[PDB]
């Protein structure tokens, strides 16, 4: 009678033109139960935007197979999702957000095993602008792009998405899970450990810890670890937890990491003989947590802290008096490692050649030049910003009935 | 800034024109574009990306490399000694010239502010400049210098309204 391509190209014109549309993400989900290419065809001769809605579904459906269709040509798969986002875009995608977050996880799944997981990191960061009204959303798209960010090591796509910080995530029919919430604090924290940003990584590691679970996870596990670590350099003991934390990692996450509760202790002593034997003693602990590389800053980091710690102590030490305490093995190291800190902007001092000596001396900034007012006004912007959307937040539970 | 647009526009070709495995040329525009700018943690990370059969195929992109490998230890007389071994006569060499003219500049901000009594005999191998050029620029600019001890001596209203009515209802 005739072909079955034909009839199932023509319903997903019915749900976009009525307010119903729910009944449109579970259309192009299934494709009318065929595994085939010939419906990407007939939505070019028939298509209202572009390419409407259902081409998505089908370049979803053969991700699944996580391999080619015939001869090492996969690129034509690649490119045909990038004209989709980029040129069609999409005026329903705020009602199928399960097929189109979906479609995002498959891309990356099928791009790792096959060459090098590049070009998903241009179509994903398409995708993200659309679904934020310019006030930094969060949603299943936006954890997925930290974890392309950890396999391509490229931190710069990740600058404009988490500069700012964001709020309100964009849900309507479902489109977040708990693990997403767990794996995208943890994969942003890596970020700003590396960019020497801890003054936001503490923040993003705290909220993974103080979300409250059953059991033991892997994701929890691992944040705790990075989170002594982080709290080692900035200060010298690590931060306690909140009230509404989850009683898992009081009395599971502690007892096991033993390894990392005792390395705080010895940071207090400040001793950089004794803190050497903790590092092969744990050695076997690190590799079998995927924690190399996070424990070597905290061996620089005491040195740099018994510099800081003789200028609040002494003024103007001598440079073979500061080879013994800090104990750097002669007065020529102690030049080349107080070098260091003046280009990062840790501390500010001056070494005098002509007596031998060095000088620690402050900050001469009395915080009166006109830039300062500058910046209070800018982060004065955000405060009166946030107060006003939690008014708008908190007359829609009053409409709502409640106990 | 001038190069920043530059590093902006050339990561956006990254992410869109190649489907796997991108190009030598381009690989070698962003890591020259970061040691100008004295990122080095991103300059690392860049070039981890890169397969080890395009390094091994492409000689220009291991004389970009060692330029910055002494960067990270911040060694400078260890700078130009790196610069004029290997270059590439494409689109590094006008980035490159750059480079040179951020090393002594850098060192200007960090002699400046750290050594208030810098030695003349060390201060020719930080700026590149023989010890017989070096004594003559501090001289033209303010700085001292000592003889016969090689010593060099350097050193509103629409904002307010709105909190008003703001806080009070």
């Amino acid at each position: 009678m005739a072909s079955a391509l034909e009839q199932f190209v023509n319903s997903v014109r019915q749900l976009s033109a009525q307010g119903q549309m729910t009944q449109l993400c579970e259309l192009i989900n299934k494709s009318g139960e065929l595994l085939a290419k010939n419906l990407s065809h007939l939505d070019t001769v028939l298509g209202a935007l572009d390419v409407q809605e259902h081409s998505l579904g089908v370049l979803a459906v053969l991700f699944v197979k996580f391999s080619m269709p015939s001869v090492p040509d996969f690129e034509t798969l690649f490119s045909q999702v990038q004209l989709f986002i980029s040129t069609c875009n999409g005026e329903h995608i705020r009602y199928a957000t399960d097929t189109f977050a979906g479609l995002c996880h498959q891309l990356t799944n099928a791009l790792v095993e096959r060459k090098q997981p590049l070009r998903g990191i241009g179509i994903l960061k398409q995708a993200i602008d659309k679904m934020q009204m310019n006030t930094n959303q969060l949603t299943s798209i936006h954890a997925d792009l930290c974890q392309l960010c950890l396999l391509a090591k490229c931190f710069k796509p990740a600058l404009p998405y988490l500069d700012v910080d964001m709020m309100d995530i964009c849900k309507e029919n479902g489109a977040y899970d708990a693990k997403h919430f767990l794996c995208y604090y943890y994969y942003g924290g890596m970020i700003y450990t590396g960019l020497k940003n801890f003054e936001r990584a503490l923040y993003f590691y705290e909220q993974a810890i103080t979300t409250p679970a059953m059991a033991v996870s892997h994701i929890m596990l691992e944040s705790y670890k990075k989170y002594i670590l982080v709290s080692l350099i900035l200060l010298g003991k690590v931060q306690q937890l909140p009230k509404y934390t989850s009683q898992i990692v009081g009395r599971f996450i502690k007892p096991l990491s033993n390894a990392y509760h005792e390395l705080a202790q010895v940071y207090s002593t400040n001793n950089p003989s004794e803190l050497r034997n903790l590092v092969n003693k744990h050695s076997e602990t690190f590799t079998r947590d995927n924690n190399m590389g996070l424990v070597k800053q905290c061996l620089s980091s005491l040195y740099k802290k018994n510099i800081q710690r003789l200028t609040k102590t002494f003024l103007t030490l001598s440079l073979q008096d500061m080879a013994s305490r800090v104990q750097l093995s002669g007065p020529q190291e102690a030049e080349k490692y107080v070098l260091h800190m003046i280009e990062d902007g840790e501390i500010f001092a001056s070494i005098n050649q002509k007596d031998g000596m060095v000088s620690f001396h402050d900050n001469p900034e009395k915080y009166n030049n006109p830039a300062m007012l500058h910046n209070i006004d800018q982060e004065m912007l955000k405060c009166i910003e946030l107060d006003e959307r939690l008014k708008a937040m908190d007359q829609e539970i009053t409409v709502n009935p409640q106990f | 800034f001038s190069f920043k647009k530059l590093l902006d526009q050339c990561e956006n070709q990254e992410l869109e024109a190649p489907g796997g495995i991108a190009t030598p040329p381009v690989y070698g525009q962003l890591l020259a574009l970061y040691l100008l700018h004295n990122d080095m943690n991103n300059a690392r990370y860049l070039w981890k990306r890169i397969p080890p059969a395009i390094k091994s195929a492409n000689s220009e992109l291991g004389g970009i490399w060692s330029v910055g490998q002494r960067i990270w230890q911040r060694d400078f007389p260890g700078i130009y000694t790196t610069i004029n071994a290997h270059q590439w006569s494409e689109t590094v060499q006008p980035i490159m010239e750059a480079l040179r003219d951020a090393t002594r500049r850098r060192a200007f901000a960090l002699v400046s502010q750290a050594y208030t009594s810098i030695i003349a005999d060390d201060f020719a191998a930080f700026v590149g400049l023989p010890v017989e050029e070096a004594v003559k620029g501090i001289l033209e600019q303010g700085w001292q210098a000592d003889s016969t001890t090689r010593m060099v001596l350097p050193r509103q209203l629409a904002r307010l309204t709105d909190y008003v009515a703001f806080l009070e209802n």
